[PDB]
């Protein structure tokens, strides 16, 4: 779901794209401008930060410190009691535990202690309802507001042929399409149905509504609303300071409070955790609201233009290794410190030196569009190479051909408004040089390379 | 308290503290505490302490002591090296009343903490008893401060790399991380890692095949094998190398057709470079008396094996024979023997942990290989890369010989190129540092400190700075607000923590900081340095702030109605011409351009 | 890019300000020709000219002149409810205390323009995506916000 939309935004502005076999990866520019990713994850993220993100009870002293608005309450490996910090801290008003009065306290499966030992913390900010924030590159971008499922009934109806009856709605029916989904039921909503509800049983009395689970599942029948425009500038400006200070490029930031609309110095506000790979599918097509256009934002982060994604390529199709050592020498003289690359049927070089050629051609051309210290390509594509898979990049700066077939005539198909052609025929030279058309005769003993090495200064 | 003080002794210590930073009496982060006599007993005179005292290093006869406190000083400054040469040099004394206040330089407090109650304890020995043994204490503390935050092979290298290049470094809890700069120029990591490395380059590194897959779809040298049913040189039959090998029966890696050979390599690049090179050589034993058991191998454990020495060749030999297996198929018994017959060889495998040693190999390596290396390095985004091969001679070209490679390691210890057994040391910490940082003059910001000052000011004087450069962010804190640029932010019960968390920020451009006589007494400083100095009627400690300037500087000075200003060393003085505020002197000096 | 010029946009704004911003610009770009149009007249840097009765020709009068390289408009309430705007997005917007109507002036910039908006002694500044907020010294004057951020136009 989200790989498909960067293609698509990709295709949009003329980027190139293409995926990497026995990596998993995929790749967006060609030999320097090159940026490798997948999903939101991309190669100038940190490993020291994303590591520390998902080290809870760390990050809370870290963010506690620049005084933040956070919970107050301590880990626990006593699985005891420990119940004077639920006092230390205030009262146990709702005290809630996970890990990863005094009564009820722990007494409530007592958080089915999984593992070795962890557990509670305050709970003071149980204002009601939950929001993700979104930031790119330090900014922020999109809000989302996540609210559960709800069933509205009567007497008439029982919970199951109610809920039975709401599953086969016309936009609830499930397809990539529709936002929403099947409503599904688990342990969680008998867990708790145990209120005041029954299970199947109950007998709904007028419009008073339930909520079914208490945390909401987008899978689960859950959805999303769209509040980006209802956002208090301290709390914008409060996310932008949070999100400085990590190297990455995507934070998601999940909030709890009463009134978005209200600073976070006069309401209750909380900061439950921050994630270093959010998912952004529920910001590009929520249930109600307006769309928000965020992998234009995530490429534009990257790439201002096209121009900045593309290195000059040269094309033949047929010549030999001494011409391309000859060619590579002459750049080299005026750009000494660049990095040049070329490949043909019979060998291939980088910068004065040989390498070894593997046995399925198409191949190198990708070897060599990976290399990230790339300024230049030459290449060469026969009839042979053509009919078997064909090309690999797309658009060259340079086409020269030589007693061209029927078939290689197709390598002028693709070319820009300011690149250059020089086609050969017997004794006849044909250029095309910025829309303007020129001919003439060769005399005995010439070669080809006398016309293009005058023409090589365009590249620059 | 000292367990075994009792009845008597002369002297008497109390009153430590700790400073981080500049103090008003050392330059550098201290410990503190205060010495006096009981005077119930009269202690011996200076001639017995000296000589006692003058032994065990001779360095201490070089210079006069005068009175008890300074050769009590000296004692602790020298024995606080632990036999290390440790960068640690500094101690100070001053009279004070009819105490005497003494301050030495700590990195680790404890350590100096435990160092001085020794000292305490050997000096009370030399009259009552008379009777010592440091040595056994001494190894104590090294392993206590090995053991530490700071203790490391690789972390102390680099620190001391950061003070000989005049770096500033300080360690981040909570994060648990080390930092080597200030604001925007900064960079933050443990041991050998740093924040720029990215983290799907060393999540791909740990995946063995695919790895070993990708470097050979680009025409490398690695083997040629597949990764029980058939499956067994089915047709993975090249050059051969069943109940045997079941009995024998990582991740079922089956492998090994093309070529092997014996000696491993390990080759090291630095910012897509080549440096450095080491060869690997298992333990052996031998020589004519003739049961080696435990024997010349525990005589071989005589002359360097001196594994408690943390600075030693290499560590002892110990067993763990599981590879008596291997020796088992060379046939002898653990307890029989031989004489000048070959070498033998304990363990198969180099373990450096157990016997196991370095060779320097690095200036005969074949240019070829080394052309190989940086093309492999420069594929990732790391800063450093371990590449592991095995060859059956490295002084020529890998197309002419047997070659492969193995492994390739993200964060790669560098402790073996730094003290190698045989051959020359190869500095690897400073490549590294040189990596990020040029000089001493871009890895600092401008910093300016005050002596007293309000809001307001500091409202004033970050305006007339961003009416210049409108795009700077600039930090000030005093002691009741803290802003950026013009907004106002919260402000920690801790003092000192608000110039960290402003240290901290990876944007900040400028510095301005106000210390007053109660904080700079409690704890000194956080920063060193400085490159302009205001101060409005100060007081005696309140002048030590002019001990820490740079040869282009600025100091503005106002004693009552006089004010004198110097720069570069230049002393101008004049008086008030009527009722007039001092934030008319400074507002027009701002001269940070450059 | 090479079809358009800087545009500015005010929305209440007197001509003793105009010639001082204008004179500010032109001291590192002596050669450039700017126009001002207001409520109260209309400016060729420093000079004076007719003012016509229609406001909304006075704009196309200016945008016809061969020779511009900058423009500065103010566009009150009644001028919005009236025909509208003339042109389409610009670069700097300065608002002072303004009504329900004129916040869409902020509707139509770009990605890399800058916004600055006033209420009472509270100062909202966004540039580049990034917010910022603050307070002014309750003596203070608006010129003194927006003369440092002409360096963008640039």
């Amino acid at each position: 779901p989200t790989v498909y939309a960067l293609l698509r935004t990709a295709n949009e502005k003329h980027i190139p794209a293409f995926y990497l076999w026995d990596e998993g990866l995929m790749q967006y520019g060609y030999g320097k401008q090159q940026v490798r990713g997948i999903a939101t994850t991309f190669d100038v993220d940190s490993h020291i930060d994303s590591d520390f993100t998902t080290q809870k009870d760390d990050c809370k002293k870290f963010l506690q410190e620049l005084g933040f608005p956070v919970p107050q309450g301590d880990v626990v490996f006593s699985l005891a009691e420990a119940k004077e910090v639920a006092a230390e801290i205030g009262y146990p008003v709702a005290v809630k535990p996970v890990a990863g009065l005094e009564a009820a306290y722990d007494r409530a499966v007592a958080g089915i202690p999984l593992e070795e030992k962890i557990c509670i913390i305050v709970e003071n900010s149980i204002a009601g309802h939950d929001y993700r924030l979104l930031c790119v590159n330090g900014r922020f971008v999109a809000a989302t507001e996540r609210k559960p499922a709800y069933v509205v009934g009567d007497g008439y109806s029982t919970i199951a042929e109610l809920i039975e009856k709401e599953n086969f709605s016309p936009n609830r029916s499930d397809t990539p399409t529709s936002p929403m989904g099947k409503i599904r039921t688990d342990e969680a909503m008998h867990l708790y149905l145990e209120e005041q509800g029954l299970d199947l049983d109950s007998v709904i009395d007028r419009d008073r509504t339930i909520y079914l689970r208490k945390v909401a599942n987008l899978s689960s029948g859950g959805f999303s609303i769209d509040a980006t425009n209802r956002v208090h500038p301290d709390n914008i400006i409060l996310a932008q300071d949070i999100a400085q200070h990590f190297r990455l490029t995507c934070l998601g930031i999940d909030i709890i409070t009463n009134d978005i609309g209200r600073s976070w110095k006069e309401t209750s506000f909380g900061i439950i955790e921050i994630n270093a790979a959010p998912g952004v599918y529920m910001h590009l097509k929520p249930a109600i609201g307006e769309p928000v256009d965020v992998t234009a934002r995530i490429l534009e982060t990257f790439f201002e233009t096209e121009k900045n994604a593309r290195i000059p390529i040269i094309t033949f199709n047929r010549v030999s290794i001494r011409q391309l050592q000859k060619l590579s020498d002459r750049i080299l003289m005026s750009h000494p410190d660049w990095t040049i690359g070329a490949v043909c049927r019979e060998g291939i070089l980088i910068n004065r030196s040989e390498k070894i050629l593997n046995r399925h051609y198409n191949t190198n051309v990708l070897n060599l569009l990976r290399n990230p210290k790339l300024d230049l390509l030459i290449a060469e594509y026969d009839e042979d190479a053509l009919e078997a898979e064909g090309m690999f990049y797309h658009g060259s700066n340079l086409v020269v051909l030589e007693d061209p077939s029927e078939i290689e005539m197709i390598l002028t198909r693709d070319v820009f408004s300011d690149s250059t052609v020089i086609i050969k025929q017997g004794r006849e030279i044909t250029i095309k040089r910025k829309g303007l058309l020129e001919q003439y005769e060769l005399e005995a003993e010439e070669l080809i390379e006398q016309v293009y090495l005058k023409e090589i200064g365009t590249i620059s | 308290v000292r367990i075994n003080a009792r009845t008597t002794d002369v002297f008497d210590i109390f009153n430590v503290k700790q400073y981080v930073g500049a103090n008003p009496y050392l330059n550098q982060a201290a410990l503190v505490f205060d010495f006096a006599f009981t005077e119930s007993y009269q202690p011996l005179p200076i001639e017995n302490y000296l000589a006692v005292v003058g032994d065990r290093y001779p360095r201490l006869k070089e210079i006069e002591y005068q009175s008890y406190a300074e050769l009590f000083a000296s004692t602790v400054a020298e024995v606080n090296k632990l036999e290390m040469d440790l960068h640690l040099k500094g101690w100070n004394v001053k009279p004070i009343e009819e105490i005497n206040r003494i301050a030495i330089e700590s990195l680790h407090h404890r350590t100096t903490k435990e160092v001085v109650y020794c000292v305490w304890d050997w000096f009370e020995f030399i009259t009552q008893g008379e009777e010592f043994d440091l040595s056994k204490q001494i190894a104590i503390l090294q392993q206590l401060f090995r053991n530490s935050v700071y203790g490391g092979p690789t972390v102390y290298a680099l620190l001391r790399t950061a003070n000989e290049k005049h770096i500033p470094a300080f360690y981040l809890w909570d994060e648990g991380l080390m930092q080597y700069g200030y604001g925007k120029q900064q960079v933050r990591g443990i041991a050998t890692t740093f924040d720029v490395d990215s983290h799907i380059d060393s999540d791909f590194t740990t995946q063995k095949d695919d790895c070993k897959k990708f470097l050979q779809e680009l025409g490398f040298p690695v083997p040629q094998g597949d990764v029980l049913a058939e499956a067994k040189e089915v047709a993975a039959e090249i050059y051969p190398v069943e109940a045997a090998y079941d009995r024998a029966v990582e991740k079922i890696c089956i492998i090994v057709e093309n070529s092997i050979a014996g000696h491993d390599y390990r080759l090291l690049c630095v910012n897509g470079r080549f440096v450095a090179a080491t060869e690997r050589k298992p333990a052996y034993v031998v020589g004519d008396g003739y049961s080696t058991i435990a024997e010349l191998i525990e005589k071989e454990n005589f002359s360097p094996n001196r594994s408690d020495t943390p600075t030693s060749p290499m560590g002892k030999i110990r067993t763990d024979e599981a590879m008596h297996l291997y020796l088992e198929e060379q046939g002898l018994d653990l307890d029989s023997v031989i004489d000048r017959d070959r070498t033998i060889y304990l363990r198969k495998v180099a373990n450096l942990s157990s016997g196991g040693f370095s060779i320097d190999a690095t200036n005969r390596v074949h240019p070829d290989n080394i052309i190989l290396a940086q093309d492999i390095a420069q594929h990732f985004r790391l800063t450093c890369l371990g590449i592991d091969i095995i060859t059956n001679d490295i002084g020529r070209s890998w197309k002419e010989t047997s070659f492969g490679i193995i492994e390739i390691n993200a964060a790669p210890g560098v402790y073996m190129h730094l003290k190698p057994a045989i051959g020359e040391p190869v500095d690897v910490t400073a490549r590294i540092l040189e990596t990020f940082f040029e000089t001493e003059k871009n890895a600092r910001i401008p910093i300016i400190t005050f002596n007293r000052v309000s809001i307001r000011q500091l409202q004033k004087l970050s305006d007339r700075i961003l009416m210049s450069h409108p795009d700077w962010t600039i930090g000030a804190v005093c002691r009741e607000g803290i802003l950026i640029n013009r907004s106002e932010k919260i402000l920690n019960r801790h003092y000192n923590t608000n110039v960290l968390n402003l240290l901290r920020n990876p944007k900040l451009d400028l510095l301005i900081a106000e210390y007053d006589e109660d904080a700079l007494e409690a704890e000194g400083m956080f920063y060193h340095g400085s490159n302009l100095v205001v101060l409005e009627d100060p007081s005696e400690i309140e002048m030590i702030l002019t001990r820490d300037v740079f040869s282009d500087s600025t100091v503005i000075i106002k004693q009552g109605r006089e004010i004198t200003i110097k720069r570069k060393g230049l002393l101008e003085q004049y008086e008030l011409e009527a009722e007039e505020l001092i934030e008319q002197v400074y507002l027009k000096e701002i001269g940070t351009i450059s």
